[PDB]
C-alpha cells in the first residue's frame, strides 16, 4: 500500500470506511464451516433445508 | 619480430559495458519509464 499513493490511499480509504461496500460475500474470517457452507450453497438448487 | 596493425582488440567489452552501465546510472539504459496506479474497494 505504501509502495504507492493510490495504493496507500485506497488502504486509507478502506480503513476509513465504517462500511459502504465491505459486503462480506467472502471474508478474512474462516473455518471449514465456510467451505461446508459453500458446499451447502453449491449443491443442487437452494432450499430452506 | 612481429608484424601488427591496430585491430587485435574487442577484449575490452567488459569495460565497455561497465562504462555504459554507469552512463545509464547517470540516466537509464534506453529511456526513463513511467509508473503505475491503483483502484479502490476492488482493491
Amino acid at each position: 500500500f505504501a509502495n504507492r499513493y493510490g495504493y496507500w490511499a485506497a488502504n486509507q480509504q478502506l480503513r476509513m470506511f465504517p462500511e459502504i461496500y465491505v459486503d462480506p460475500t467472502l471474508r478474512l474470517t474462516k473455518t471449514e464451516f465456510f467451505f461446508q457452507l459453500e458446499s451447502a450453497l453449491n449443491q443442487g438448487k437452494l432450499t430452506d433445508d | 619480430d612481429i608484424f601488427m596493425y591496430p585491430m587485435n582488440n574487442e577484449l575490452r567489452g567488459l569495460w565497455d559495458r561497465i562504462e555504459n552501465r554507469i552512463y545509464n546510472l547517470r540516466h537509464n539504459l534506453t529511456l526513463d519509464g513511467k509508473e503505475i496506479n491503483m483502484d479502490l474497494y476492488d482493491s
